[PDB]
């Protein structure tokens, strides 16, 4: 249905009537098909900026009698349902957690034949760890009838085992402080159906119909429609034993009043028994309409089943009647989602889903918009209310109430409703609703917390990293399409904050990602959409770093082609502390050289003298590499500065070891000799000098390379935890810590995994832990290999030689002599 | 066409495309077979190389009062090499490598190639060069070869009229994309290119 901004806002005020949920289902189990049905049923539409669909708004109204069946405070017969989108596979770990983190309820889809699959089982563990209440739906029932041609009782027994399986998981992993969260078909928390044909039902639905034909309050009617309840057709009495006095068998109420009607329609229609079909239909009061009356076979069955038991309604019913509103769930989920004090003013404001308290909005992710390469922050208001214009404290990952690091006191340009693909501006938005923000893309990479309380901690952060540690080179298979790749790449980088496209000096097109999978997906999206041209992609490669271990053996000198200009310098190490401080915005290129000097001097033991002479950082003018101007009385020096800095950007972007970036490299210009006339000290003359002097300096400062390393967190049942360690000892992994969830047998292993050792890691972890393990890895740190990158046979030199040959460079690493003055 | 055969030749920062030593040997043999002779190397930026090889050396609006105006080359690739690079950075700041070009002329112009010990800038030079070529500068259908500067390497100046009668082809000598500004490493010159690189013997006495 369509709605005005007022209706949505008004509807959004009655949080008690909102449902923040996700759909936990394997892709091959109609996750897509069932979700669609709700959209085609209760999808909300508004009465030119498009976005990547991250959530869907669903409206549902119920009878005043129904609103009473809700064992949680409500108000009104209207209900707003936020269907928060989920990943397709599980490998997307980080973003699975993301969707879950903002949901309170979860519609879990299971298969009739296959039951609960390993994957769905895992996600559920995760959902339970977030204290998400589940509601089940056994899908693909049709497959059981048409294919297996199973009996009413065999099918019933199956649902029974299936439901039994789920609850083994639910009870084993649901938090004790939640109470019995198991699903019970008799209680209307388990629907059965077919996404394909578009039908589904709940015991409570058949209980509402047979409601009076027996003179029963549906409470006891639906209680009978499941389990061991029997209605003797002869005696017309209800019994609790599967046999009558003579020992004859009695059909179960479920098989009798639910499965039988359905099974008849299938038998009648699929056997084209035209005499029966009409009679059978009128009995269940199913009226065909015109063109429908002539249908037969599946075509027909499909229409009848949809009109009989509309799938979407069965689900909407369980969603509204059993899933927790933003009010019920936050009370027991708040503490879990606040790395601050339990009693804290904000944590309490979260428990009470209080719209008057300081803002506590969660940004689960940044989503691509059509409005430039801008990204809108997607999230949930856990406390207070967000308003367009309102100025907010944007607390990123590193933030801590103590320091001011990673803070961005900015103003929210616009607040919008994430109506699937389109957005709809709204003044404010009270706690409890999923909303989108406009104008934060440049302060929040992907995740973050927005607040108003100056003493507000961040909410359970979702570790991620924008550090390109895996990259590939993309080439077009048909030279003509080249311009189509040049646009798709621009496009690609425009759709993901953590994907990177850039060009090497060799002129190659580079696509670098956060990890193997993340890169892999980007390459598909490129060749299939952003470009759609047959591309030649090189094998995945790890991003390294070139760095120095000591001060240059001796001064490095280089002179321009003129032979009229000279640069004398020395390279030396930057302490990981400083490199980190640079990488973390503490030491900043945009700072007042003086204020920044004070910081480097005081907190990092730098001569304030040197620090005030920082000429530039690099690469990209902000990297953890510096050039310090230590010259003394060099006339015209400032007239070559822009060139020096330029040379430095290139020397640091692709260093002399094997073209990899430099890191933690300090360059001190000891001296310079320039031609009196500027005509002879231009860019073409100084740039190569400096770049070469630097290479010389660097190569003389005892060279070494750093390999990127992950911090992988793994969830796994104490049983399969063995397979983790099994795989880590074959990947040079280093276990950081292993913990267990108090109640459950769910361990949580954390380790360091060399990125160049993580290829096909998940694949191997899969087999190793029976698929029960839930991997999750982020870039953690750079590790300086000990080996000599110059020695071919050494471990590093082995990396280097391969790389060099791969790049078609001269196998051997240039001596410093090659970049020094040829004297 | 004087490029020998085998697919289009282009100039890259990664190297000259479709230009192997074997091809160069062929192109060179065929150039001699049509009476042309190698006179030197010319180093420059890619766009320039492209132009020279597929359009021809063209003086293009010169300072007509410039008496040493002409196309400069060098018998020693090492000296030519020093100019095989951008002379000014692109807007972002990159100075990429250039390319070495081999310059040939119709053998019929050899009669106009003269040499001198004098260094071309020096006051005497002008008058002594004009003495050798038999007419006031600028050089026309003639060329002068002499030290780039006292004790430097020798450079050769083909007058413009003569320059436009050259035929230029790529060298198998590669520029280095990872040491732009460095000096030509002698071991990078293919032995087979050296074989076909002798210079003609230039007159020292006017005709
Ligand atoms: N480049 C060399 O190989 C070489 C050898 S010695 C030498 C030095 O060059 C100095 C003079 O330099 P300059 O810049 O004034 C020479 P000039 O100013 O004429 O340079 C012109 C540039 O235009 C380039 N170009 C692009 N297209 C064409 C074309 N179609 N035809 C001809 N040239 C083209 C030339 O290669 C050269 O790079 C001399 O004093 C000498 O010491 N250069």
């Amino acid at each position: 249905v369509a709605f005005t901004v007022d209706q949505m806002r008004s509807l959004m005020d009655k949080v008690t009537n909102v449902r923040n949920m996700s759909v936990i289902a394997h892709v091959d189990h109609g996750k897509s098909t069932l979700t669609d049905s709700l959209v085609q049923r209760a999808g909300i539409i508004s009465a030119g900026i498009t976005i990547k669909s991250t959530a869907i708004s669903l409206y549902s109204e119920m009878s005043d009698e129904d609103v009473k069946e809700i064992k949680q405070k409500t108000d009104g017969n209207s209900f707003l349902i936020n269907l928060i989108d989920s990943p397709g596979h599980v490998d997307f770990s980080s973003e699975v957690t993301a969707a879950l983190r903002v949901t309170d309820g979860a519609l879990v889809v299971v298969d009739t034949i296959e039951g609960v699959c390993v994957q769905t089982e895992t996600v559920l563990r995760q959902a339970l760890g977030e204290r998400i209440k589940p509601v089940v739906v056994i899908n693909k029932v049709d497959r059981a009838l048409l294919e297996l041609q199973v009996s009413k009782e065999d099918l019933y027994q199956t649902f029974a085992r299936t439901v039994e399986s789920v609850n083994v998981i639910v009870s084993t992993y649901a938090d004790e402080v939640l109470g019995d969260v198991q699903v019970y078909p008799a209680r209307g928390t388990v629907a059965f159906g077919s996404g394909l044909h578009g039908w589904a039902f709940t015991i409570r639905q058949f209980a509402t119909r047979y409601a009076k034909k027996f003179g029963v309050d549906k409470a006891k009617m639906m209680d009978r429609l499941w389990g061991d309840s029997f209605f003797n057709p002869k005696t017309k009495k209800w019994t609790n034993k599967d046999t009558d006095a003579e020992g004859k068998p009695l059909e179960r109420a479920f098989n009798m009043f639910i499965l039988d009607p359905i099974f008849r329609l299938f038998t009648a229609i699929m056997n084209f028994k035209k005499d029966e079909i009409p009679v059978l239909l009128e009995k269940l009061e199913i009226v065909l309409k015109g063109d429908e009356k002539d249908l037969e076979g599946k075509a027909l069955l499909k229409v009848v089943m949809r009109k009989f038991l509309p799938a979407a309604d069965a689900l909407l019913e369980m969603i509204v009647l059993h899933l927790p509103s933003p009010v019920t769930a936050q009370a027991y989920r708040a503490e879990q989602l606040y790395e601050g004090p339990a009693d804290d003013a904000n944590c309490i404001a979260i428990k009470n889903c209080d719209p008057k308290a300081d803002l506590m909005l969660y940004v689960s992710k940044m989503v691509p918009t059509s409005d430039k390469g801008r990204f809108y922050a997607f999230g949930r208001v856990f406390a207070g209310t967000v308003k367009s214009g309102q100025k907010v404290r944007i607390q990123g990952p590193n933030y801590v109430p103590g320091k001011k690091d990673d803070l961005f006191i900015k103003a929210i340009q616009r607040v919008v409703l994430m109506m699937g693909r389109f957005v709809e501006p709204i003044d404010d938005c009270p706690a409890g609703n999923i909303i989108g923000l406009v104008g934060i893309d440049q302060f929040l990479l992907k995740t973050g917390t927005l607040t108003t309380s100056e003493t507000a901690h961040n909410m359970k952060v979702m570790k991620f990293s924008v550090s390109p540690v895996v990259q590939v080179a993309v080439e077009v298979k048909n030279a003509n399409d080249l311009p189509k790749l040049v646009e798709g790449l621009k496009r690609l980088s425009k759709s993901d904050p953590c994907v990177l496209t850039y060009m090497s000096e060799s002129g190659e097109h580079i696509v670098a990602g956060t990890g193997e999978l993340h890169l892999e997906i980007c390459l598909q999206d490129l060749e299939h959409d952003h470009a759609g041209v047959p591309l030649k992609i090189s094998p995945p490669v790890v991003a390294y770093r070139e760095t120095v271990e000591s001060e240059s053996s001796q001064t490095a000198l280089s002179k321009s082609p003129n032979k009229h200009n000279r640069i004398y310098l020395k390279a030396e190490p930057i302490d990981e502390e400083v490199s980190l401080a640079i990488e973390n915005g503490i030491i900043n290129p945009r700072d007042d050289f003086k204020a920044r000097a004070r910081i480097m001097a005081d907190d990092y033991g730098w001569d304030v003298t040197d620090a005030r002479k920082i000429w530039c950082f690099g690469p990209d003018g902000n990297g953890p590499n510096l050039v310090i101007d230590q010259t003394k009385a060099v006339q015209y020096l400032h007239e070559i500065k822009d060139s020096v800095v330029a040379a430095f950007q290139w020397a640091t972007k692709e260093g002399p070891i094997f073209g990899e970036e430099m890191r933690s490299v300090r360059v001190n210009i000891l001296d310079v000799t320039l031609h009196a006339d500027a005509i002879h000290r231009g860019g073409g003359q100084i740039i190569p000098t400096m770049r070469r002097a630097t290479y010389a300096g660097f190569l003389l400062a005892d060279p070494k390379i750093q390999e990127p390393v992950f911090l992988v967190e793994i969830q796994c049942p104490e049983q399969a935890v063995g397979g983790i360690y099994s795989v880590l000892n074959k990947k040079r992994g280093q276990v950081v810590s292993e913990e267990q969830r108090p109640g459950t047998p769910l361990f949580t292993v954390k380790a360091y995994l060399p990125v160049n050792e993580s290829f096909g890691f998940t694949g191997e972890l899969r087999q190793a832990t029976g698929g029960q393990a839930f991997p999750q890895m982020v870039f953690d740190h750079w590790s300086t290999l000990g080996s000599d990158p110059l020695d071919p046979t050494s471990k590093a030199g082995e990396i280097v030689l391969a790389a060099r040959k791969r790049h078609g460079m001269k196998e051997e690493v240039p001596g410093w002599q090659e970049y020094y003055d040829k004297l | 066409e004087f490029l020998g055969d085998g697919g289009d030749v282009s100039f890259s920062t990664r190297g000259t495309q479709n230009w192997t030593v074997e091809r160069l040997l062929q192109a060179h043999r065929q150039l001699e077979e049509r009476g042309y002779v190698f006179v030197g190397y010319h180093g420059t930026f890619l766009e320039a190389a492209q132009s020279i090889v597929f359009g021809g050396v063209r003086a293009r609006s010169q300072d007509l009062d410039a008496i040493w105006r002409g196309f400069y080359i060098a018998g020693d690739p090492a000296l030519a090499y020093g100019y095989a690079q951008d002379q000014e950075p692109d807007a972002r700041g990159r100075i990429r490598n250039g390319a070495l070009l081999r310059v040939y002329v119709p053998r019929s112009s050899l009669p106009g190639f003269y040499r001198t010990s004098l260094t071309l800038a020096a006051p005497e030079a002008a008058g002594e060069v004009e003495r050798l070529i038999g007419h006031p500068l600028p050089l026309r259908l003639d060329a002068i070869t002499g030290p780039e500067e006292e004790g430097g390497r020798l450079e050769t100046i083909l007058g413009w009229p003569l320059a436009e009668r050259t035929v230029v082809i790529p060298s198998a000598i590669p520029t280095d994309p990872r040491n732009v500004g460095g000096d030509l490493d002698p071991s990078s010159i293919p032995d087979k290119e050296q074989a076909i690189s002798a210079l003609p013997d230039y007159a020292s006495q006017p005709g």
